[PDB]
């Protein structure tokens, strides 16, 4: 009985860490893409400037 | 919770392992110890707190930070139901386990009957002191059964002292300095005669 | 006297083979209880 109670107890925390870790990774991972979209948008502006020089 | 909750669980497994002598039993102890360590493994990783307001402010996709929060919180509410498990394990479990539950219970009853025998003997022995101060027929009453055996030796005419005793210690004490030191042979009756005789080509059976 | 394979009623315990074997066959059976619970809790909804 004490081994089952300690198993579900520690296992409950492991699941809690799994969720919060997932919710944090998905957020940080999304932020990574968001920064990439911003850099791609500004990169086009620089690309437009370079093309204007060539013209 | 974390500290001191497994101390007792280590003493039990240790003794169970010490009693194991055959390699087969030692193997089962390893399997048993693994499951205990597996179930009793402690988990401490400092579950981090999420501040959705911080992420919501710095940068996030519209509706994403809120959708993650509401969905995240929903699962945090769910938790294990320790009550249901607590009952089933205590009501009945492993009908195969009942095999040794009833084996060790009868095994213990065997050695509890012996423990009571030696205990009750030492209890009755308290009133018996100085055998040399009791009369003959009173001592035989303390050791009820000797008179019955004594009648068996008499009615069968086994009146050679110590014939039916495997170790006739009384026979050795009387022969400590006897000529031709010998004790009566086991179960020797004063009437049996296994003597033989033969006639050969020579005289005197030689 | 019916459901124990022994050549005598004078039971003498000199090893814990029969004891530990029945414990691993019992405590192990209750494995997957927490993982099974995680299935229900996690299959409830998708975080995304
Ligand atoms: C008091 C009133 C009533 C009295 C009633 C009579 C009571 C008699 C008490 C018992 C006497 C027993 C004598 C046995 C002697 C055996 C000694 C021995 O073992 O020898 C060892 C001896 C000595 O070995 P030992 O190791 O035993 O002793 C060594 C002795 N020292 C220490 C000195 C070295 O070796 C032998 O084997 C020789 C055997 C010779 C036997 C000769 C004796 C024969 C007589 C017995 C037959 C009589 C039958 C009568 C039947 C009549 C029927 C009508």
């Amino acid at each position: 009985a004490d081994s089952i109670n300690n198993f579900l107890a520690n296992e409950y925390l492991r699941l809690q860490s799994h969720i919060t870790s997932r919710a944090l990774n998905i957020l940080k991972q999304a932020q990574a893409y968001e920064t990439m979209n911003q850099a791609a948008l500004l990169q086009k502006l620089i690309d437009d400037a370079t093309s204007a020089i060539d013209n | 919770q974390a500290p001191g909750n497994q101390d007792k669980i280590l003493k039990w497994i240790s003794t169970l392992s010490n009693k194991a002598t055959t390699g087969e039993s030692r193997s089962y102890c390893t399997q048993l110890s693994s499951l205990v360590s597996f179930y009793n493994k402690q988990h401490v990783e400092q579950i981090p707190t999420i501040d959705f307001n911080e992420w919501k402010s710095v940068i996030s996709t519209q509706g994403l930070v809120d959708k993650v929060k509401e969905n995240y919180e929903s699962l945090i509410k769910e938790q294990y139901n320790t009550d249901a498990i607590s009952k089933q394990i205590s009501s009945a479990s492993s009908k195969a386990l009942d095999d040794i539950e009833n084996e060790l219970s009868f095994h213990a009853a065997i050695w509890l009957n012996a423990y009571a025998d030696y205990t009750m003997f030492l209890f009755e022995l308290e009133e018996y002191n100085d055998p040399n101060d009791y009369l003959m027929h009173e001592n035989f009453d303390f050791f009820r059964g000797l008179e019955t055996e004594l009648e068996e030796l008499t009615e069968t005419h086994n009146y050679i002292p110590g014939a039916k005793d495997d170790v006739n210690l009384r026979g050795y004490l009387a022969t400590q300095f006897a000529w031709g030191k010998k004790v009566i042979s086991f179960y020797r009756h004063p009437a049996d005669d296994f003597k033989c005789a033969k006639a050969t080509k020579n005289m005197l059976g030689r | 006297e019916n459901n124990i394979a022994s050549n005598t009623y004078i039971l003498i315990q000199q090893d814990v083979a029969n004891m530990a074997k029945a414990y691993v066959h019992d405590i192990c059976g209750y494995i997957d209880v927490a993982n099974k619970e995680n299935v229900r809790i996690l299959s409830k909804g998708d975080l995304i």
